[PDB]
């Protein structure tokens, strides 16, 4: 069973850069390597069949070469519309197998997050749980540290965060971190704080609220 | 004792196995072999062949059998497709190019042919059918080149989107890995109708000894027993066409 | 005009059965190599099964003897019969026309198959109330299975919105936030309503998000 080892798994480049992805097959597959592009929530789209041939419609910026075991996929000048995950595939030997994929991100200038904090609604407190939301809006790069403080006590293990896909226009990221307590625990404390560390921040930024006020 | 027909012509297997040009598999050749004597030991002992799969017979017993007719089909395929020239196989080749029956009796013979059949820029002479609506029947040959309608729009002989040329080229190249190199295949088909056998091994006939326990061989019927004159009418001697009863012994 | 539209996905219990279909336009399904390929959430691509024009079928070992591929020429539709479904069968299931075996040159947008003994739940929607550029949103909490769609002001409000990827809480239910930044001078005058829709249940909810007084 053929294994498609794709390199690298993630890549970050700037508009107009020359992006190279490689794929190595564990056995000779001659030229039967294809390359797919998947955008978030979309289905894959075939860009290159038979190592080097361009599907009709596909911009000439895309190309590929190779025969045997070592394959190359190239984007000649990277474009905004090319944010996607790319996969190689050998399609000749049963079963067909795909490479692990290469997630491609646009590089841009540093942007600090705008940070907001939302207390739990009173409606939700009726049902026995409190969700506290922290929002980091439109930042770059993706690395951001969020630290929750309840009466100055750091919370571990009761928050989940979630990151948007890179923006088409902005090329920035957005994050939300949600801290979950029981109503009981939530009413036992006053100061609810969200602390945000990021490249574009000289020092960490805190947003807090006092329960009630 | 051994009783074969008095056939003496050599069977023309040389021009099948040693032909300088071979057919494409979609257009596989068939040579009808009859009224001759073939020395299959040349084949089943040769070191040229890399596969020699025989169904319904054992290759080394082949110099002691007779058949009504032999068919020799020949073509070229990729190396790692050789396994598909077999009964019950599925795939592009076995379904759409060359298919063997449930009850195949014969031998599949193949040998690497990269030296003869690949060119430096790719040999685009050798094709296979890639598109077809239905499966081939066993031993059926389709060489049509009609544009394949993969969609609802008619093609009017212009190939384009959803309108594919049905054949695909192997493009054999000398640097191909062994599984992508061309192999020459010969399929021998041993046919046994209710008729006098015309294709025999090279075994020499001996005297017809009656009334005595003997090991015998009548066109492939091998036993140990006593052959006597028989009053039945419908084993029969090939050369004299006389009926012989068989009674066993040791 | 070519089309591949999958349907039949949904939540289904382990050991259960499900039949996906894939209706085609312009492609005649019975004249093509046709494949099913699947994608487990946030993961790569795995080929499932293949139907030749002439009726030959191939299956990935991981589904052999459990899945069956078939078609209906009149309806020009491809089927995937699934039996004895398993946790790790959960994935998005794509049908694709194959220009020759496993050369996937046209893919449908997929149907989502969730294999679980967890029950269906509609979400509760709570507001993230604001206090230019203020930020506000909607907390869509405690639903199952995916997916949920969130729009703002029945489709009119669209710029600056961020709807986040759902995340799986330690409770086994999903939750997500959808946020938007609006001129803070427009608060008090302008109405903001998020339209939450959860097709796996028959739940639609609209939530007025207004500044907490
Ligand atoms: C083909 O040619 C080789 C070399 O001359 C010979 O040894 C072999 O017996 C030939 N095969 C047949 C079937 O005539």
């Amino acid at each position: 069973d053929i294994v498609m080892t794709q390199s690298p798994s993630s890549l970050s480049a700037s508009v107009g850069d020359r992006v190279t992805i490689t794929c190595q097959a564990s056995q000779d597959i001659n030229k039967y390597c294809n390359w797919y592009q998947q955008k978030p929530g979309k289905a894959p789209k075939l860009l290159i069949y038979d190592a080097s041939n361009l599907e009709t419609g596909v911009p000439s910026r895309f190309s590929g070469s190779g025969s045997g075991t070592d394959f190359t996929f190239t984007i000649n000048s990277l474009q905004p519309e090319d944010i996607a995950t790319y996969y190689c595939q050998q399609y000749d030997n049963l079963p067909p197998t795909f490479g692990g994929g290469t997630k491609v991100e646009i590089k841009r200038t540093v942007a600090a997050p705008s940070v907001f904090i939302f207390p739990p609604s009173d409606e939700q407190l009726k049902s026995g749980t409190a969700s506290v939301v922290c929002l980091l809006n439109n930042f770059y790069p993706r690395e951001a540290k969020v630290q929750w403080k309840v009466d100055n006590a750091l919370q571990s293990g009761n928050s989940q965060e979630s990151v948007t896909e890179q923006d088409s226009k902005d090329s920035t990221y957005s994050l939300s971190s949600t801290l979950t307590l029981s109503k009981a625990d939530y009413e036992k404390h006053k100061v609810y704080a969200c602390e945000v560390t990021h490249q574009g921040l000289s020092s960490p930024v805190t947003k807090s609220f006092n329960r009630g006020e | 004792i051994v009783r074969f027909p008095n056939i003496t012509n050599l069977c023309p297997f040389g021009e099948v196995f040693n032909a300088t040009r071979f057919a494409s598999v979609y257009a596989w050749n068939r040579k009808r072999i009859s009224n001759c004597v073939a020395d299959y030991s040349v084949l089943y002992n040769s070191a040229s062949f890399s596969t020699f799969k025989c169904y319904g017979v054992s290759p080394t017993k082949l110099n002691d059998l007779c058949f009504t007719n032999v068919y020799a089909d020949s073509f070229v395929i990729r190396g790692d497709e050789v396994r598909q020239i077999a009964p019950g196989q599925t795939g592009k080749i076995a379904d759409y190019n060359y298919k063997l029956p449930d009850d195949f009796t014969g031998c599949v013979i193949a040998w690497n042919s990269n030296n003869l059949d690949s060119k430096v820029g790719g040999n685009y002479n050798y094709l296979y059918r890639l598109f077809r609506k239905s499966n081939l029947k066993p031993f059926e040959r389709d060489i049509s080149t009609e544009i394949y309608q993969a969609g609802s729009t008619p093609c009017n002989g212009v190939e384009g989107f959803n309108c594919y040329f049905p054949l695909q080229s192997y493009g054999f190249q000398p640097t191909n890995g062994v599984g992508y190199q061309p192999y020459r295949v010969v399929v021998l088909s041993f046919e046994l109708l209710h008729a006098p056998a015309t294709v025999c091994g090279p075994k020499k006939s001996t005297n017809l000894v009656k009334n005595k326990c003997v090991n015998f061989n009548f066109n492939g019927l091998t036993g140990t027993g006593v052959l006597t004159e028989s009053n039945k009418k419908f084993v029969r001697d090939p050369q004299t066409l006389e009926i012989l009863d068989i009674t066993p012994c040791s | 005009q070519v089309q591949l539209v999958e349907s039949g996905g949904g939540l289904i219990q382990p050991g259960g059965s499900l039949r996906l279909s894939c209706a085609a336009s312009e492609f005649i399904v019975s004249s093509n190599y046709m494949s099913w390929v699947r994608q487990a959430p946030g993961k790569g691509l795995e080929w499932v099964s293949l139907l030749y024009s002439g009726g030959t079928t191939y299956y990935a070992d991981s589904v052999k003897g459990r899945f069956t591929i078939s078609r209906d020429n009149s309806k020009n539709t491809l089927f995937l019969q699934m039996n004895s479904l398993r946790a790790e069968d959960t994935a998005m299931y794509y049908c694709a026309r194959d220009r020759g075996p496993w050369l996937h040159d046209y893919w449908g947008q997929g149907t989502l198959v969730t294999v679980s003994s967890a029950s269906t739940k509609g979400p509760s929607v709570f507001p993230l109330a604001p206090s230019g550029t203020a930020a506000l949103g909607c907390l869509v909490k405690d639903y199952f299975p995916e997916p949920v769609t969130v729009s703002w002001n029945s489709g009119a409000l669209t710029s600056g919105v961020h709807t986040f990827p759902a995340v799986l809480q330690s409770s086994g239910l999903y939750s997500l936030s959808s946020v938007v930044t609006v001129p803070s001078s427009s608060l008090g005058t302008q109405t903001y309503i998020c339209n939450v829709n959860h097709k796996p249940s028959n739940t639609k909810v609209d939530k007025r998000v207004e500044p907490k007084s």
